[PDB]
């Protein structure tokens, strides 16, 4: 995915439409005055990849990234960039059809972000899926290096140098959904906990009731043809017209008080049993026992449900670990490598933590000659850079992400360092596409677009010098 | 025969695990010879007896023309022994011959409502299979290879649905306080013919078409 166009609508120093064109897949290097906007034209590609803490963006809100906070005219702030897809084996998933893909953030005051791609609109996690596809995740990044974040790239905690060899691999994506999916699996399991203990308590003490009033039901119904008999042969004798005959005829001599008082103690257990059971009971007790039977084989094949996603993920920890060491011994040998080519007589090598694991996090050791320093915090600026940089190009000579974003690599290096970095950028490390911000001439000096940036008029300008 | 026994032996035992006859055809057809000409002659010999109860305990085990010219056998017989037994209670006649009739007339109404019974409640189970599995079978419209046999299959559960309803709405314009004598015998042939319907509503296409 080499970018081709970059429109920026409405930014942080961009007022106007501004359309950046004659992207060069090798090499682009950005240059301007200090206040120009460079850094603004890494923060809206930042956030057209989507960020989630502001500060990175140099923001404390969404209405802060819009020009003069929104308040000079310009209301709205949309991002637009647009990649060539030339290199279908770096496409992403279900895009190959397609020779080019915009991508737009767009936001409003008041509200929130919106996205859209190819001018259809989208939610966040379908474009966050598309750039976490060719691995350009920007909230855990391994091709973004800030300014003033190249000195304190070595300074991070073991676990974030293990997630850039984590996205090198390809497994972070899989290792935030597995985290997410135990929480999520953890919320609905006391959700489902809370519901089977509401069915224990308060469906089968009902339901033995009414299975209670269902036996009594029964003989209720019993009662119920004892009075469609008796009560018809005692109104047909007390009604003596020829059928009524017919019906005398077989009970000739029925003895009138006795049958009077059987009778009424027949319609007094009726009385009674009108206000103990509904009529339609059986219907009622066929109804809940289907819903109790289907309810129970739900919770049934949920719970095996959690299982067969329980030990799926167990099953696919052990592959993610496999992955990861094969990943780590390649990307620690081309770490050494490149920074025994940058600087000379140099090693460095990514190691697990002391009596921990791989998968626990790692750390950068360093070796300057034949002594290996016990802690980095020795190291000058110019140094660490080098270290810095040199991992990220390891990572890249593991699986190149298509757009590497360097703010300001060189504030520490000397001269030599920088024209070496343009040098090995421009011959060595082809394949990714390189937007570099820089000052020093040494470094866009050895460049295959240089673009200037400047400040007219109260907005900022991108001029392809 | 009897109702109620063979009601909850239908019922609450399993239904799908019922015997496959070996030879559905011949039975079926000298069971239509028998009924082209008499549609209430099933009662005097018990194997015939046995022999329409279990070519109809077989229904999802049948083919598509032997089932559609079963359903037409259960809603013509029905048809014609509902017409009779309206032209004997509407006319003017003593009660001495409908009341010799009538046990002949309730235990064919038994054995016509266990068919029907049996009949509503497989048709509503193979419904709310070919419409669970599915998105839209109210049209025939933007279909495919398998799917527009689903929505024939649908259409013709739903043509032999709508003769056996037509059945029903030609049975219940008799009187049947005059057949079924007592209250707990009428209100379980009333709940046996209406029953099924109510578990056939559950189907959310079904309520979609109009007839
Ligand atoms: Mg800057």
């Amino acid at each position: 995915m080499k970018v081709e166009e970059l429109i920026i609508d409405g930014f942080k120093s961009y007022a106007t439409r501004t359309v950046i064109t004659d992207w060069d897949p090798q090499f682009n290097a950005i240059t301007g005055l200090n206040g120009s906007g460079k850094s603004n034209i890494l923060d809206a590609i930042c956030f057209v990849l989507g960020i989630a803490s502001m500060s990175t963006v140099r923001a404390s809100s969404l209405q802060d990234l819009i020009y003069k906070r929104g308040q000079a005219g310009v209301t709205k702030a949309s991002v637009t960039i647009v990649f060539d897809n030339t290199d279908k084996s770096n496409s992403p998933i279900g895009f190959t059809n397609s020779p080019q893909i915009s991508v737009t953030r767009q936001v409003v005051l008041g509200g929130t972000s919106k996205y859209l791609i190819n001018g259809h609109r989208a939610p966040q996690q379908s474009v966050l899926q598309l750039f976490q596809s060719v691995q350009l995740n920007i909230n855990n990044p391994n091709f973004l290096i800030m300014q003033g974040k190249i000195t304190k790239v070595l300074n991070m905690k073991p676990s974030e140098i293990l997630s850039l060899i984590e996205e090198a691999a390809g497994t972070k994506m899989f290792e935030d959904r597995r985290e997410k999916a135990e929480r999520t699996m953890s919320k609905k399991e006391t959700k489902l906990q809370e519901n089977r203990t509401l069915l224990t308590e308060e469906i089968e003490p009902k339901l033995e009731k009414l299975r209670n009033e269902k036996r009594m039901f029964l003989e209720f119904q019993s009662t119920q043809t004892d009075l469609e008999k008796t009560e018809r042969i005692v109104v047909s004798y007390e009604y003596y017209f020829d059928l009524v005959r017919n019906i005398v005829k077989q009970n000739e001599g029925i003895d009138l008080d006795t049958y009077r008082e059987r009778s009424k103690q027949l319609n007094e257990k009726f009385q009674e049993l009108r206000k103990k059971v509904n009529p339609n009971i059986m219907n009622m007790i066929e109804n809940v026992e289907k819903k109790e039977a289907a309810l129970k084989t739900m919770i049934k094949t949920i719970e095996k449900d959690k299982m067969k996603i329980q030990e799926t993920i167990s099953k696919l920890n052990e592959y993610k670990r496999e992955t990861l060491v094969k990943t780590w011994e390649k990307v620690t040998l081309d770490f050494g490598n490149i920074f025994a080519d940058l600087l000379p007589n140099s090693f460095a090598k990514l190691v697990p933590c002391e009596g921990k694991d791989v998968t626990q996090g790692l750390e950068v050791k360093v070796k300057l000659g034949n002594i290996w320093k016990e802690s980095l915090i020795e190291l000058s600026g110019g140094q660490r850079s080098l270290i810095a940089l040199s991992l990220i190009m390891a990572l890249l000579q593991f699986r190149p992400a298509p757009m590497y974003i360097l703010d300001q690599v060189d504030a520490a290096l000397d001269l030599s360092h920088t024209q070496n970095i343009g040098h090995l950028i421009k011959t060595r490390f082809k394949g990714s596409q390189f937007i570099v911000v820089s000052l020093k001439e040494g470094m866009f000096a050895n460049a295959n677009r240089v673009f200037r940036t400047r400040f007219q008029d109260g907005t900022s300008v991108v001029s392809i010098m | 025969f009897s109702l109620s026994e063979y009601l909850t032996k239908f019922q609450t035992t399993d239904r799908e695990s019922y015997p496959r006859l070996q030879d559905p055809s011949r039975e079926l057809n000298v069971i239509i010879d028998q009924l082209a000409v008499s549609p209430e002659q099933i009662d005097a010999s018990p194997d015939s007896l046995e022999a329409l109860i279990d070519l109809c305990h077989d229904f999802p085990h049948l083919t598509p023309k032997l089932q559609t010219q079963l359903s037409y056998l259960i809603s013509s017989s029905l048809s014609n022994l509902s017409k009779d037994i309206k032209a004997n209670l509407s006319s003017n006649v003593n009660f001495t011959e409908i009341g010799g009739l009538i046990p002949q007339w309730k235990r064919h109404l038994e054995e016509y409502g266990y068919l029907i019974q049996v009949l509503l409640t497989f048709l509503q189970d193979e419904l709310h299979k070919v419409s669970s599995q599915s998105t839209n079978l109210n049209r025939s419209a933007k279909n495919s290879k398998n799917d527009s046999a689903n929505v024939e299959l649908f259409k013709r559960d739903c043509n032999q649905m709508e003769n056996l309803l037509e059945s029903i709405t030609k049975l219940l314009e008799i009187n049947l306080s005059k057949i079924f004598q007592t209250t707990p015998e009428k209100d379980l042939f009333i709940g046996l013919f209406t029953r099924p319907l109510f578990v056939l509503l559950e189907i959310e296409p079904v309520t979609k078409v109009s007839s």
